[PDB]
């Protein structure tokens, strides 16, 4: 135990595309979702 | 200039009730037509409507 060091140091190493590649991997968890019964509300 | 020759041409007279313009126009001697009163028939508005979750009234701007 120590509070010396700062340990959210992963963060400096983050690209341009990490939030949308962990979308795409998450994915593949969620469940189906809900539909209204149409394609768009102009359909 | 535009000029006329009838004397009644900007004669407009009012009255509150449709049987007494008819009383007065049968009174004078005159051939009438008649129009009922157009009222505007009452509406059904909602604000939610435009967010509908299904419906195609969901607006896509506000």
């Amino acid at each position: 135990f120590d509070n010396s060091t700062y340990r959210n140091l992963q963060h400096h190493e983050y690209s341009t595309y990490t939030f949308l590649d962990l979308n795409v991997e998450l994915s593949k968890f969620r469940m189906p979702q809900p539909s209204s019964g149409r394609q768009s509300p102009r359909h | 200039w535009s000029s006329t020759a009838d004397p009644l041409s900007n004669l407009v007279l009012t009255f509150s009730t449709k049987e007494d313009a008819v009383a007065f126009a049968e009174k004078n001697g005159w051939s009438f037509d008649v129009e009922e009163r157009k009222v505007p028939k009452p509406k059904s508005k909602s604000y939610g409507a435009n967010f509908s979750w299904n419906k195609r009234t969901r607006v896509s701007t506000k």
